[PDB]
């Protein structure tokens, strides 16, 4: 009622596209346990890592890291089937407990982090400093991550239609989708998310009768 | 390996 222990900047991990999702907002009260569901970033996919950050970046290179841990034991699926729920829980005492547990498997990994660790209260001013001040750099780095996302989605999801549709495909349709997937994913490699764009405009227009089969 | 929403 005269002060509050509160959270000076954002507590989340790291995930595809080297971007930071937060799981504790900045300025939250403690103590506190907040909850997300993630999955697998490809296929028979085994582990992931739980790499753990606190900063307002959204490039998670940009953020101090509190450290990493495994949970493998994951039995194969096609990616994003498995729930990987990852845990954040702030005591009292200021400790953060992270855990990942896989819903199926029921295998647990958890790291422990000292109210001590991270930033200092000079760092953190900083760090909110860089947040406004490449709060644009940011908004590219985010949106471009969400057209790679999208573009891979498209990629492997379009790859796996072309399997179960088999000799259903007009060869000549087959030709012209498969030349679109590996230019797509060849600018996936790359950093222009305009030709990106590009290649997925290129396979949305050859791909319309492969979609159709898709029933 | 990676992970995803």
């Amino acid at each position: 009622v005269l002060l509050l222990d509160v959270t000076p900047l954002s507590l989340g991990i790291e995930t595809m596209g080297g971007v930071m999702t937060t799981l504790i907002a900045k300025n939250t009260t403690i103590p506190t346990k907040h909850s997300q569901v993630f999955s697998t970033a490809e296929d028979n996919q085994s582990a992931v890592t739980i790499h753990v950050l606190q900063g307002e970046r959204k490039r998670a290179a940009d953020n101090k890291s509190l450290g990493q841990f495994n949970l493998d034991g994951i039995n194969p699926a096609p990616r994003g089937m498995p729930q990987i729920e990852v845990t954040f829980d702030i005591d009292a005492d200021g400790i953060l407990h992270v855990s990942a547990k896989d819903k199926n498997s029921g295998k647990e990994q958890k790291i422990t982090i000292k109210a001590s660790s991270g930033l200092n209260e000079d760092e953190i001013q900083k760090m909110v400093r860089d947040a406004e001040a490449n709060a644009e750099a940011d908004r590219k780095f985010e949106e471009l991550v969400q057209t790679r996302n999208q573009g891979d989605h498209l990629l492997h999801s379009t790859r796996k239609q072309v399997e179960e549709a088999g000799d259903k495909l007009p060869a000549d349709d087959k030709t012209a989708i498969e030349s679109a997937l590996t230019a797509l994913e060849t600018a996936l490699k790359g950093e222009d998310k305009a030709a990106i764009e590009a290649k997925m405009q290129e396979l949305a227009q050859v791909s319309q009768k492969l979609m159709e089969i898709a029933q | 390996k990676n992970i995803i929403l």
